[PDB]
């Protein structure tokens, strides 16, 4: 396992600065200089904050991963509840953000209520409070082991049934769900788009939609395709779990590499915002 | 971008009947309006749904149509007077892509010429 024991630790080191310099960056950009537009650039604050948080992170899990866990079982549950925190809170940021499209293509005539409402006093009920009370699984269960040699951070459920079903709540809740509602939105707008002479009622207000519309489109996309073989792999993984897929024993080592790679490469959602400033920034 | 051309000019007799012509081709993504002018006179113009909206010095005069597979417009002529002797130009609405803003665009340009 050394191939494995060496590409962790740098993955998780290279998306750790590359978190901290991006999340950083936008942070102190649109929290003191100043440089909000409109809500989406809330949105995506929002989304730096539960990066930042995520990517500080890092550092445990690439230590753990190098060579033990020397740290206890109340920063196993920090680490722990921060990571499934950051998770609900940005796939949950990115359906906010297409709501807040859809409102602003669809029913442009009065939207500015229910655009300045829906960001000003109701982001925090539907995204952080659901992601903060999803949380208390991490409380209850999170725990360092003492196994032989190494010591162990994961999440230790005391019977397989409730393993598979925190599983597929949670690929349920965040691939699904945002899914749908993003599915909805974004296919109602893109045949708007390819209907409609002008939206509004000026070029200008037309221009400055498709403009404000398309990098949200793309983040979307990018998200989705890290995410998406992780997701995959663990819904084998749950398959195998009920008793229905049923191989050789060198189809469980494939499929436990594959997991464990894949979500290496799947952390690197954390530098989207940043790497989308990057090229819409000129 | 995309290229729009016109034809049908010429020394044509009076009462004789013709069809103008003006196709866009190259980067279309859609064509939205399609019309002809004559400042900026608007004498006739077909939406892509065909409501259109003919000028008044034409009021039951011209006829008007559209080809979306080959992206043709055609002006039918009949009952040729004196005063309508003028170049006319072909001018449409366009987009590049989704994202893209709505882009206006002109012909080179049709005289037709009364016999007299
Ligand atoms: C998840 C699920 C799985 C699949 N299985 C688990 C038990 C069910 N499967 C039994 C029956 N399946 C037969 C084959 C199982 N192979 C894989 C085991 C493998 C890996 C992961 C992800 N991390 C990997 C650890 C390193 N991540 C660092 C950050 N993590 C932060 C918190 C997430 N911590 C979870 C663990
Ligand atoms: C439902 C679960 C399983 C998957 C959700 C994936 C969704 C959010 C992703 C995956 C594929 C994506 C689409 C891929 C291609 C296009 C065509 C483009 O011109 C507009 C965006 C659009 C329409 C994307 C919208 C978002 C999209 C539908």
């Amino acid at each position: 396992a050394n191939f494995n024991k060496i590409f962790l630790p740098t993955i998780y080191s290279i998306i750790f600065l590359t978190g901290i310099v991006g999340n950083g960056l936008v942070i102190l950009v649109m929290g003191y200089q100043k440089k909000l537009r409109s809500m989406t650039d809330k949105y995506r604050l929002h989304l730096s904050v539960a990066d930042l948080l995520f990517v500080i992170t890092l550092p445990f899990w690439a230590v753990d991963a190098v060579a033990n866990w020397y740290f206890g079982n109340f920063l196993c549950k920090a680490v722990h509840v921060i990571y499934t925190v950051n998770l609900y809170s940005s796939v949950w940021i990115l359906a906010f953000i297409s709501l807040d499209r859809y409102l602003a293509i669809v029913h442009a005539t009065n939207s500015q209520r229910p655009r300045k409402l829906l960001a000003e006093k109701v982001v925090y009920v539907g995204v952080w409070i659901p992601a903060l009370l999803l949380t208390i699984p991490d409380f209850i269960f999170a725990n360092v082991s003492e196994a032989d040699d190494r010591y162990i951070c994961d999440r230790f459920y005391p019977n397989d049934l409730w393993v598979v079903v925190f599983q597929f709540q949670h690929i349920m809740v965040g691939l699904i769900l945002p899914g749908i509602v993003i599915l909805s939105c974004y296919c109602i707008i893109i045949s708007r788009l390819k209907s409609v002479r002008l939206l509004s009622g000026s070029r200008e207000k037309d221009r400055n939609l498709r403009r404000i519309t398309r990098p949200t489109v793309i983040l979307i996309l990018a998200f989705f395709a890290c995410w998406l073989p992780y997701y995959i792999g663990i819904s084998i993984d749950s398959f195998i779990l009920l008793e229905i897929i049923k191989q050789g024993c060198e189809f469980e080592n494939t499929v436990h590499k594959w997991i464990s790679i894949t979500e290496a490469l799947a952390f690197f959602h954390c530098c989207l915002n940043p790497i989308l400033y990057a090229f819409l920034g000129a | 971008q995309v290229q729009l051309q016109e034809s049908g000019g010429g020394l044509v007799q009076a009462g004789e009947s013709l069809r103008l012509s003006c196709a866009a081709s190259g980067t279309i993504f859609r064509l939205y309006d399609m019309g002809w002018y004559r400042q900026r006179e608007l004498v006739a113009s077909i939406t892509s749904g065909g409501s259109t909206k003919y000028g008044d010095s034409v009021k039951g005069r011209f006829t008007i149509s559209r080809d979306n597979a080959k992206n043709t417009v055609y002006l039918q002529m009949s009952s040729l007077k004196p005063e309508d002797t003028a170049v006319y130009y072909c001018n449409a609405e366009y987009r590049t892509g989704i994202w893209e803003e709505l882009l206006d665009g002109w012909g080179q340009g049709t005289q037709v010429t009364v016999s007299s």
